[PDB]
């Protein structure tokens, strides 16, 4: 993460999906280093079907030559995200940053 | 003629850190040992940390273990900072064992006698479910300098163990060294140098042994000029 | 097999064999410059700063 | 060649109708095999490792 | 604004500190300038351009 | 240019230096003066030179 | 962990006075960890004999001028300082010069005493013009451990008691066998002739063990 930085450093990291940033809003109930599950929020959650979103974070896998792509959780187990919060760090990203 | 040093206050503060002064020097002696010691100290001192670590179920650095939020590689980076002192033994092999929601610390390893574990709060990795199991063997040795994992497979002769991870081994215990020479009053001599050495450690070896090692590398390598 | 007495043998060719070094534009004749060669560690070509 | 026949009935080797193409590591290169996908043609049996 | 966040750190407005020659000991004359600047890997690595 | 620095570095002067004004029988002495920290690099000084 | 020793010290030596030594292989920062605090030893602390007062004869002073000399006062205590005396069992000796006529003066022109042995009998102290013209003076050499200068003195020429003129030490690389990268250490050392470069080299690193002894596991 840069110390000396201009402040586009979310904007450039959340826009392009090398992250995983947050569907809806609500708690952690799972975060492996493979997936992590949101327990969705009442009030942003749908009637029928109600539900956990869900998502299954990138692994070790190979670029278009020959870098690699990965991600990591970047939540804690039991924490409190919000609607577009940073619930998984990509490739030069640190808590949501581009930290090239 | 010359008057030689010794060793006199050894002030500690963290088990990390410490200051030990050199009381009678001579005039350009504070700096001429006080840089040929720091020169000694941070590049060629005994220590030992993790050489090698089998995980039960994983096959390889870059893979994913269920019920862990650190990916494998990242706890082999987590071992590399494990702070070790083991005794009578040249390596020893650990055996880490837990499971729960727990993070795992290096308290969790199981000890052995000869082992001495530095930090116990020291983080390996983290658990997430509920019945998540983990265990691995650690194997740590005493070892010199820097040591990558790359030049450790040219001997090899059947290394084979797939799950065999090799992990890089810095071993130097000081992580930071530095000398200030100010003037030493000893009753009548009218200006010597007390040389004081300040040092950081990763805890597992002590100040005084290291200086003392420190000097005898530095008188070993006259030997070949004490005579030609 | 990069045996080791191979690297011994090799500063024994090496010794006063010239080899040509050549950068980009070749401008003038000095784009061309033949030095005597040095084994070096690493995969970087290592140039004297003043040529 | 003659000279490559002789050395066939010397040292008795059963001389190959095969050459070797085996997929090799680029030479410098080096690292952990982490992963292997077969696709085998339709109607190729898949093989055993496949 | 800057120099206001060295002196919040006890470190120096001139940005320059005395440094030390880790290999004689001895102090460089003149402070050079040391601080921290973020730098980045481009991937024209050697092991590939060789 | 790294070079260049160096040397106008060397050939040059300052007011008042340490070694201000002494007498040196030879370029091996002021060699001498000079890495022992008693003659500052730059000082206006007497040398026999051959 | 044994640490590794150097071998084949191969020593290129240009005159007896000059000297240059070259030893390797070295474990990585052993050139400079082992060249510097060498140098540093020889250049500033080294036992040594050289010319540190005089009394002048015909003037009390080294702004003034000597009727019969065609050096200036202050130019013959460089000659002086360039006098390579090694003295001894003598811890304090004064010589005498005793000199006329139109030749030039040099070292071997100074009585020979039992304790004192002047290393260049041919060297130069200076010039005598025409006619006679008398100079004679007594020299005091004295003991030091580096070089003293005239300023520090207190309660007066400079006093280069270290036999070293100049030293430096050169660092380039060693290959052993399947060894990347160690040192190989030059050293290049120049004398004043009282005590030759080899020599010189041995008592240096002694020294170094000396203040090391309260160290030594
Ligand atoms: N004689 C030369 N002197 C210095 N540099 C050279 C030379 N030749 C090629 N390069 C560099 O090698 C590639 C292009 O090689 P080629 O033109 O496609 O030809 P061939 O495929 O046969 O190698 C570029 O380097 P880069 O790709 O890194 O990008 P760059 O041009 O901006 O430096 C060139 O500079």
């Amino acid at each position: 993460k840069p110390l000396v930085g201009t402040g586009m450093e979310r904007a450039v990291a959340v826009d392009s999906g090398v992250t995983a940033v947050a569907k809806r809003g609500g708690v952690v109930q799972y975060v492996d280093a493979s997936r992590i599950v949101i327990k969705v929020n009442e009030d942003e959650m749908y009637p029928g079907e109600a539900g956990i979103d869900i998502y299954n974070l990138t692994k070790y896998t190979r670029s278009n030559q020959n870098t690699c792509i990965n991600q990591m959780p970047c939540v804690s187990l039991g924490e409190p995200v919000e609607r577009g919060d940073v619930l998984a760090d990509g490739p030069s990203t640190d808590l949501g940053e581009l930290a090239l | 003629e010359f008057l030689k040093p010794r060793l006199v206050d050894i002030e500690q503060v963290s088990s990390t850190h410490a200051k030990v002064t050199l009381e009678p020097l001579e005039r350009g002696f504070g700096h001429t040992l006080g840089n040929a010691l720091r020169r000694i100290l941070l590049s060629s001192m005994p220590g030992c940390a993790v050489t090698e670590v089998e995980i039960d179920g994983v096959l390889h650095e870059y893979s994913t273990k269920e019920g862990v939020q650190e990916d494998i590689l990242e706890i082999l980076l987590n071992l590399k900072g494990l702070a070790v002192r083991v005794q009578g033994k040249d390596e020893v092999i650990l055996t880490l064992n837990k499971s729960g929601i727990g993070p795992v610390t290096a308290a969790d390893i199981t000890h052995d006698g000869d082992v001495e574990i530095v930090k116990p709060q020291h983080v390996i990795c983290h658990l997430t479910d509920e019945n998540a199991s983990i265990s691995m063997r650690i194997k740590v040795q005493r070892g010199r300098g820097y040591v990558p994992a790359s030049t450790r497979i040219h001997s090899e002769e059947d290394e084979r163990p797939i799950g065999r991870l090799l992990v890089d081994a810095c071993y130097s215990p000081v992580e930071r060294i530095a000398y200030n020479v100010e003037a030493a009053r000893v009753e009548q001599r009218t200006d010597l140098d007390k040389l004081v050495i300040e040092m950081e450690t990763n805890g597992t070896i002590d100040p005084e042994e290291a200086i003392r090692r420190a000097a005898t590398i530095l008188a070993e390598q006259l030997e070949a000029f004490v005579d030609l | 097999r990069e045996e080791a007495v191979v690297w011994d043998i090799l500063d024994e060719v090496i010794r006063e064999h010239p080899v040509l070094l050549n950068r980009a534009p070749t401008l003038h004749r000095l784009g061309i410059q033949a030095f005597e060669p040095v084994l070096i560690e690493g995969k970087a070509i290592q140039l004297h700063p003043l040529v | 060649t003659p000279e490559e026949k002789l050395l066939r009935a010397i040292f008795g080797e059963k001389a190959s109708d095969v050459k070797d193409s085996s997929l090799r590591v680029p030479n410098g290169v080096s690292g952990t095999v982490i992963d292997v996908q077969v696709f085998t043609r339709d109607g190729v049996e898949k093989d055993k490792r496949a | 604004e800057i120099k206001e966040l060295l002196k919040l750190g006890d470190l120096p407005t001139s940005g320059q500190i005395r440094l030390y020659d880790g290999r004689t000991g001895e102090q460089f004359e003149r402070p050079v300038t040391v601080g921290y600047m973020y730098m980045l890997k481009l991937n024209h690595l050697v092991d590939d351009k060789m | 240019q790294d070079v260049v620095l160096g040397l106008y570095y060397m050939t040059r002067d300052c007011v008042n230096a340490k070694g201000e004004g002494m007498v040196l029988t030879g370029p091996k002495e002021a060699e001498r003066l000079y890495r022992s920290g008693l003659a500052s690099l730059h000082a206006r000084v007497k040398v026999r030179i051959t």
